[PDB]
């Protein structure tokens, strides 16, 4: 609505200077210690700076498409894509970003790969990071067994990706909510945890355009779980 | 010489704030959190403690009410290095006990010379 | 209002800030990959770009955090006297860069003489004077010899007229109501690459209204635009 | 020994891709509008193209419009660099006579290398 805009831009200030303090720091760093700065560490700082940055890009790319796809100029071109490679991919990349947080990346599968199915690879790994994403960043702040479990399964004339977590875990009143625009669950728990709140409703809208549905299971405490259905034939 | 608590959840940012505290010939101890910054206290006294306020466990409004409360902590001088960029957020900050409020993004150029301030008081 | 410009603001905040990224990342790791190819004076400056194009994407973002605090009722006032003879030569300093990097001249006149005294906050007046600066650059003719942006300060009704002129593309006049709304650009051909949000006369309306003070425009379409600001003096 | 026409708005992006084309050997003139770039093609015949698509004066998909009504200048290769990321961006530049389109943020290394494919 409008209350909610205004939060909204508030979590794009907020999001986007942690990496632009990196950045801004870094490089100051680089420019004025040139003569006490040995090699390894300016690529390092170098590294940082591009890493920083990639990241960066992720955060404009999700405003970039939430656009795209409110004013629905967002296509779907479907293939035969191996799911089960498909799911891996997307864990390798989220495996650095689930390590900072003492986050294990598992993958199981019920059904035995490879698993054939009719979809977008790049829209598919979108919808699978942001699971991911919010596995890592909604986790327990102190306990030695968080983790993040990808559960692969084909089912209802389908396929059904169940991604499910031990982490902070989502109430009730805000079950229904947190696939709306902008929504974030505002508590003690998650006020350091960076977010727009689009990252579900770019979820929601991306599974809707294949023919398939998204929902949530979840206990304040114990964890959560999202299941996403998707449809495997052309026809 | 000199040692330099430094407190904030990232550690790419605790590298960087280290990196110049060490350029200049500083000792620094760093902790991920609030709960840590105080548990390591016990340890030693600090003459600087770099802050940090949003971060788990315990926040760094709630770590400048303790450090007041304690006898020990209380004229430890502490400058504040946060996102939070809003006027109230400083005041709040000088109020609990903070004696400098500096915003990120940030200058490490400026940052080390208000370290050398009131390390050199 | 509608969803509909907050659909298009999204939009240009993400174009916006993927510029001064584009340079970012294509900088460092040119600077990662190329460390045997550089001289060191090609170094400094690869990084210095890194820099400015950082405190391009700051100032970016203290746009959108300075807006949600205007709507929050956050932001407050701190007056204080201030000589705005200088504060607006410092300013127009501050755009210099901005300016001849679009072939824009920045000059300055006072129709009253120096130095003039009111009681404002500096850093919030700054902010006004620098949106409107870089609003004259921003959206200047596009292939001229004689364009420019001039300041020109006065007082009046017991209160201080500080003008910004400019000989840039101009308002068309469905659009000069429009243009202090949140989210509003004029959509068009020569406005077409141009990069911005539209909160910047937003925020500069919402300072100078919480001066006691107004802001209104005159524009023509082809000739330039002139923005007052009037401020009370204490 | 290479010729490559660089055409975009920003003389900072201009700088970087200059500086990496430059790395491996090729000569570069540059375009600050699509109109500039045109008028260039008079004097010499560019082996590459780099195309922005939003700039004043003249945009990016009135130069490859242009580039195919002329005769002389139809076979040059042309890799669009560029900030628009959409599908259908994409399309309409392929269809105008791109050869190739990159987005912007971009990586040097994999533009350097779609720059060597071309040529190449
Ligand atoms: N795996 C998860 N575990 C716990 N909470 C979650 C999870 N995924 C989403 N949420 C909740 O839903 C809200 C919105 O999430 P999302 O739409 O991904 O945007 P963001 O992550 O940017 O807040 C969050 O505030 C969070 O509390
Ligand atoms: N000096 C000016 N000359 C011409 N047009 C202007 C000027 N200042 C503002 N405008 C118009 O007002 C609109 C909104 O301006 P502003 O609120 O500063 O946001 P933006 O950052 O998008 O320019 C712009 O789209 C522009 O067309
Ligand atoms: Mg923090
Ligand atoms: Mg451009």
């Amino acid at each position: 609505i409008d209350r909610m805009k205004t939060e909204f831009i508030a979590n794009i200030s907020h999001e986007l200077r942690t990496p632009l303090t990196a950045i801004k720091a870094y490089a100051e760093t680089i420019y004025n210690s040139l003569g006490e700065l040995d090699l390894s560490t300016l690529k390092e700082f170098l590294e940082v700076i591009i890493d920083q940055s990639n990241h960066l890009e992720n955060l404009l790319n999700e405003l970039l498409d939430f656009s795209r796809l409110e004013r629905k100029s967002l296509q779907i071109n479907r293939e035969k894509v191996d799911l089960c490679d498909l799911v891996e991919s997307a864990v390798n990349a989220i495996k650095e970003f689930a390590s900072s947080h003492n986050v294990n990346v598992l993958f199981e599968s019920n059904v035995p790969c490879p698993v054939e199915a009719y979809i977008d690879p790049t829209r598919i790994r979108q919808v699978l990071l942001n699971l991911l994403n919010n596995g890592v960043k909604y986790s327990k702040k102190d306990a030695p067994d968080k983790y993040v479990k990808v559960i692969l399964d084909e089912k209802d004339g389908g396929v059904l990706i169940i991604v499910e977590d031990n982490g902070i875990g989502i109430p009730d009143h805000a079950k229904d909510r947190i696939f709306e625009q902008f929504y974030r669950v505002d508590s003690s728990l998650t006020y350091e945890v960076p977010g727009t709140g689009l990252g579900l409703a770019i979820t929601k809208e991306i599974v809707e355009l294949h023919g398939g549905r998204i929902w949530v299971e979840s206990e304040v405490g114990k964890g959560s779980r999202f299941f996403v259905w998707i449809p495997k034939d052309r026809a | 010489s000199k040692k330099v608590l430094l407190v904030d959840d990232s550690a790419v940012l605790r590298k960087i704030v280290s990196f110049n505290l060490k350029k200049e010939g500083y000792e620094v101890i760093e902790a991920e959190n609030g709960q840590i910054a105080l548990e390591k206290l016990s340890e030693f006294t600090p003459d600087l403690i770099v802050l940090d306020i949003m971060m788990p466990v315990m926040d760094g409004f709630t770590v400048l009410k303790k450090l007041q409360e304690k006898e020990e902590w209380k004229r430890i001088p502490v400058i504040v290095l946060t996102a939070k960029g809003g006027e109230e957020d400083e005041s709040l900050a000088l109020s609990l006990g903070a004696r400098k409020v500096m915003r990120k993004p940030f200058s490490p150029s400026q940052f080390i010379e208000e370290v050398k301030h009131l390390l050199n008081e």
